[PDB]
């Protein structure tokens, strides 16, 4: 029970699954971008995002922190560092 | 190599000096040599003795 | 403007390791430790040990068990073969008794 | 009781009562489809009243919603396999050795793996060369006389490293 | 006998002229030499006891506690250092010097045929043991854990003496013999009554009972290792050897004044064994399942059946090498951190990964894992007072269970789940404490096998 | 390029004591069992027969086993 996690895996998967949410678009969706600023989404469907990280992924975040990740390069380096993804 | 350490020899020269003093005292015991009545037997067949 | 002592910073923690990876039990002394663990096991197990269990393990009749069973064996098959009960009761002769009377 | 301020605050009292309410109706919901409904649903009762300029209604209706929480929970929420309380409950623990130890090894194993020992020992020469002066000043530098935060800066000075970071960066990898 | 007694003087000078590295491979290697030389003593058979001279003998009683103590003192020995090695060599030789004294008038008093010898070499056993734990105690109170000790033992075992001499003044001289084949029963006037008081009470002072345990903790939470061990295995025992010889006098009153002291010792052993399951101390745990173990030995030794006495001396002995191992781990762990306490040092399941399983091998002989002596040992005691009465089960089963409990928790409280990982000092195990468990274990098992020698006289 | 690094505590100190554990009992545990094997291979244990008439034994010459 030990598949090999990666910078590039885990960044197109965390892309997949926000790509395959509604209400954003796949034209202006970047690794670099805000919850907050530029989609334009509220806080309510920001914590549906992290539902849908730790729902796939399985595992908690704790709320110490889904106040304030608010971008998807962020979830990449949380989820690194649950994860310690090195080989 | 006695010269050498005497220090490590004593215990068992210690033990034999024992021993040896027990035996000394139960002889000095020597009381009720065959007179029981369940230990009974002649002295035989060459010297007087049945413990010692 | 007081101190009420004089004495060194205490204690000085000494690894008895970090001077010597090879080392047994005790201080730093490097032969006498290895002599130490050869005497404590030739003179505690490989001598006191295996001979205590064997001295132990077999020894004459503790308490005369072996005997007691022969002679068991011996007076049940008498008094099988002489008709009388065996385990006679009432131990001592009642010939040689006197009960105080009334 | 967090680290960062001395309270959640209403927003994230709230946002925490949506995740457990949202978790127990998973917990409470398989089959995935009538579950993605009653989310919706429970979306669409907190879209009811969101925009209350009053603050006193809001927590009031806040504390009925914990009642009505409360009685409306699961015996058992679903807790993940990784989480406290769940399965795992650092499930491999057998094997997350502190690295305080392997230093006291005898130096036969020490030559048998003689590069990751080289490698660490420049590593305990990068801790030691950096710990008194950078990290102390910077600690005894920057807040009040009372602290009253349990974060701390970073190292942005210069060069060196951030300060007290041993126990953080040398942890075991949680799956060994 | 004198073949035993004169080599443990002449084992004496031996450390006096010995020098530096020099004194210790003498004491250690003439001390097993010794421990061999008893172990030749095992001869004992069938119609009576065994006498060593005019004035020694050896009961079947005596001789397991004999070549037990004389099994424990190199143990003890190399036990007593790394906590007093960096002290200075006259205290040092002072202090060896002074456990085989200790160790002489131990057999002077197993070995003994008057009364009042043995009550000359009873005070004379207990006069080392506070030197010792006075003197390296350790810690602030080693003043009162050494008045308390030394009063309650003597204020208890001091109107012993009187009655002695007033049972030597009515029925002659005080052969163990001639204590029997003469005795007489004493009907139920009052003076019986104090006489029987006051012989009972002192050993009951020197079990201990419990209305007076509180002289055990603070004298085993502030010793040193040596007189820990010393104080526990062989003084306890030698207290239930006393009671067990001098019981053979005074039974057509003892079952009339026999009944508060059974029901005290009962309730005690259940408040004790619930005492013993939350207190921090680990070292006191140990003390507190002494109290424990000997208070069920007490209830042993007051019903007088033959099954009772086998249970008791087996009780005595798997204790004695239960609790002395046992102490023994928690010095390992007091030299590990310098704590004391239970919750502090925790983890130890990587770390050290077999010194666990002489902490696990120790738990399960204090559980009596039943191949061992001890299961052995409280069996045969429960057997007997379920014949004594139909109902004390209840106290003996809860007794196993909250004794399960505590040893259980005394296993996986400091040596289960989480190392705190701010300890960063301990060392992996040394050699000498593992030869010390080991030391240990080999005997209590290879008497799991064949315990037919540790039995009482009335095998 | 696959494995990693486990830490273990050490090996030396435990796997050296219990070396010299077995090997200082096996020391004289083999010869005395090689012993005692020969004894009941070759010197006979005893026979059961009775007292003979007009002859006292000594305190020996009562036991099954040669060695005891
Ligand atoms: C299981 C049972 C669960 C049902 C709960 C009962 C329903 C009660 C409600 O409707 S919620 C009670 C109070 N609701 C509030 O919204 C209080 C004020 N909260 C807000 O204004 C928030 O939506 C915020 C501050 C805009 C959150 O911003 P984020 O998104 O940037």
């Amino acid at each position: 029970d030990a598949p090999p996690l990666t910078l590039e895996g885990i960044k197109d998967r965390v892309l997949y699954v926000l790509k395959l949410y509604d209400k954003i678009d796949p034209e202006k969706l970047s690794v670099n971008s805000h919850f907050m600023k530029d989609l334009g989404l509220d806080s309510l469907d920001q914590v549906e995002i992290i539902m849908a990280m730790e729902d796939e992924f399985g595992f908690e975040i704790p709320d110490i922190d889904a106040e304030k990740l608010m971008c998807p390069q962020e979830i990449v380096d949380y989820i690194a560092d649950k994860k310690d993804v090195y080989e | 190599v006695v010269r050498d350490h005497w220090i490590h020899v004593l215990v068992p020269v210690g033990f034999v000096f024992g021993y040896y003093l027990d035996r000394k005292n139960d002889e000095k015991l020597a009381a009720f040599r065959n007179k029981s009545l369940l230990y009974k037997r002649e002295l035989k067949p060459n010297e007087e003795v049945t413990w010692k | 403007p007081t101190l009420r002592w004089q004495e060194d910073p205490e204690p000085e923690d000494e690894n008895l390791y970090e001077k010597n990876p090879d080392s047994h039990g005790y201080d730093k002394d490097p032969a006498v430790d290895v002599w130490n663990m050869r005497v404590v096991f030739f003179f505690g197990f490989s001598i006191v040990l295996v001979l205590g269990s064997t001295f132990v393990a077999y020894l004459p009749d503790y308490r005369m068990q072996e005997w007691a069973r022969r002679e068991a064996e011996r007076l049940v098959k008498y008094r099988e073969a002489h008709g009388l009960p065996l385990m006679e009761s009432n131990c001592f002769d009642p010939s040689k008794i006197q009960l105080p009377e009334d | 009781f967090l680290p960062s301020a001395a309270y959640l605050t209403h927003q994230q009292k709230v946002l925490q009562l949506y995740k457990r309410a949202l978790r127990h109706l998973e917990s409470r919901c398989v089959h995935r489809d009538k579950y993605r409904y009653f989310a919706c649903l429970l979306r669409a009762r907190f879209d009811e009243h969101k925009n209350e300029k009053d603050m006193v209604k809001a927590t009031q209706l806040l504390r009925e919603a914990e009642k009505e929480f409360w009685h409306g929970q699961h015996p058992q929420p679903y807790i993940f396999p990784e989480s406290p309380g769940g399965t795992s409950y650092e499930r491999y623990e057998c094997y997350k050795v502190p690295e305080w130890c392997l230093d006291d090894w005898h130096p036969s194993e020490k030559a048998m793996y003689p590069d990751y020992f080289a490698k660490r020992e420049q590593w305990k020469k990068l801790r030691r060369e950096s710990w008194e002066r950078e990290v102390k000043q910077l600690q005894e530098e920057t807040p009040v006389g009372g602290p009253r935060t349990e974060a701390l800066p970073p190292a942005r000075k210069q060069g060196d490293l951030p300060p007290l970071w041993w126990h953080i960066v040398t942890r075991p990898r949680e799956r060994p | 006998m004198l073949k035993y007694i004169i080599p443990t003087m002449m084992l004496m000078p031996l450390t006096w002229l010995s020098k530096n590295s020099m004194i210790w491979i003498n004491t250690t290697l003439h001390s097993l030499l010794i421990s061999l030389t008893s172990l030749l003593l095992l001869n004992q058979f069938g119609d009576n006891s065994l006498n060593f001279s005019l004035t020694f003998f050896s009961d079947s009683l005596s001789t397991p506690l004999l070549i037990l103590t004389m099994w424990l003192l190199p143990l003890m020995l190399m036990a007593s250092q790394h906590h007093l090695s960096k002290e200075n060599l006259a205290r040092k030789k002072l202090f060896i010097s002074m456990l085989i004294l200790l160790q002489l008038f131990l057999i002077m008093t197993f070995t003994a045929t008057e009364l009042i010898f043995f009550y000359i070499m009873f005070e004379a056993t207990l006069v080392p043991t506070l030197i010792i734990i006075t003197r390296w105690g350790n810690q602030t109170e080693r003043l009162n854990a050494g008045l308390y000790f030394l009063f309650y033992t003597l204020a208890g075992s001091l109107p012993l003496l009187v009655a002695l001499i007033y049972i030597q003044n009515t029925m002659g001289s005080l052969n163990f013999l001639i204590l029997q084949y003469w005795v007489q029963p004493m009907p139920n006037s009052w003076s019986n009554t104090f006489m029987w008081l006051a012989c009972m009470m002192a050993f009951m002072v020197k079990m201990p009972l419990y209305g007076l345990h509180l002289w055990l903790p603070k004298a085993h939470v502030e010793a040193p290792i040596a007189g820990s061990m010393v104080l526990a295995a062989i003084l306890l025992k030698l207290g239930g050897y006393g009671m067990m010889r001098i019981t053979l006098l005074l039974n057509p009153i003892t079952d009339f004044m026999a009944y508060p002291f059974i029901m005290l010792s009962l309730w005690g052993m259940i408040m004790t064994s619930s005492i013993c399951l939350r207190q921090t101390d680990l070292k006191s745990l140990i003390a507190y399942s002494s109290v424990s173990h000997m208070a069920l030995v007490i209830v042993a030794i007051l019903i007088q059946t033959p099954w009772s006495y086998m249970g008791a001396t087996a009780l005595m002995i798997a204790h004695g090498l239960t609790s002395s191992m046992l102490f023994c781990l928690a010095n390992s762990n007091y030299e590990r951190v310098h704590s004391r306490t239970m919750i502090l040092a925790r983890g130890l399941q990587t770390l050290l990964p077999l010194m666990a399983a002489w902490w696990l091998l120790a738990s399960l002989t204090n559980l009596a894992l039943p191949p061992s002596i001890n299961l052995i040992g409280e069996l045969f005691v429960v057997m007997s007072t379920f014949s004594w009465s139909n109902i004390t089960i209840i106290l003996m089963g809860l007794n196993m269970v909250i004794t399960a409990l505590y040893s259980l928790y005394m296993l996986i409280t400091t040596q289960r789940g989480k190392h705190t990982h701010h300890i960063n000092n301990i060392l992996p195990s040394f050699t000498r404490e593992n030869a010390l468990m080991s030391l240990h274990m080999l005997p209590l098992l290879l008497l799991s096998l064949n315990p037919k020698i540790i039995l009482g006289p009335l095998y | 390029g696959k494995r990693l690094f486990i830490i273990k505590p050490s090996g030396f100190y435990d796997k050296r004591f219990l070396k010299l554990l077995r090997f200082y009992i096996l020391l004289t545990g083999i010869p005395v069992v090689i012993g005692i094997t020969l004894i009941n291979v070759f010197i006979g244990e005893a026979e059961l027969a009775e007292i003979p008439e007009g002859y006292v034994p000594e305190h020996w010459e009562y036991f099954k086993h040669p060695i005891s």
